[PDB]
């Protein structure tokens, strides 16, 4: 719950909308005009 | 830099507002930075950025947003 908030607040978004984000990007939520893309060492284990 | 001044020097005076405040500008902005020059009939003002201090101050505004500073510019 605060991790989601911390992340949302250092960007300055409002949380749900931020979530909104999160959805789109998460949740295959993404319209036509959304390109995201993602990162992930396997070695490291750090995804973004 | 010397460029966005010699730019600057060409570009017209525009118009701008804010909430019974309102500004006469003109920018030049290129891939290597801006220079702007402002007034407000009473005052002047002046700025150049290079390409350093728009990516130092873009991430300062925009912690997690990792562009080279050509898309901040361009935008």
């Amino acid at each position: 719950e605060s991790e989601i908030s911390q992340e949302a607040d250092d960007m300055a978004m409002e949380k749900g909308k931020y979530v909104g984000e999160l959805r789109k990007a998460l949740l295959s939520g993404a319209g036509p005009a959304d390109v995201y893309t993602f990162n992930f060492s396997k070695e490291s284990c750090y995804f973004f | 830099m010397e460029e966005l001044e010699q730019g600057l020097l060409m570009q017209p005076w525009a118009w701008l507002q804010l909430a019974e405040n309102s500004l006469l500008a003109k920018v030049f902005i290129t891939k290597q930075g801006y220079a702007l020059l402002v007034s407000d009939l009473q005052q002047v003002w002046h700025e150049q950025v290079d390409t350093s201090v728009v990516s130092q101050r873009a991430k300062e505004l925009n912690k997690r947003l990792t562009a080279p500073p050509a898309a901040f510019l361009c935008h």
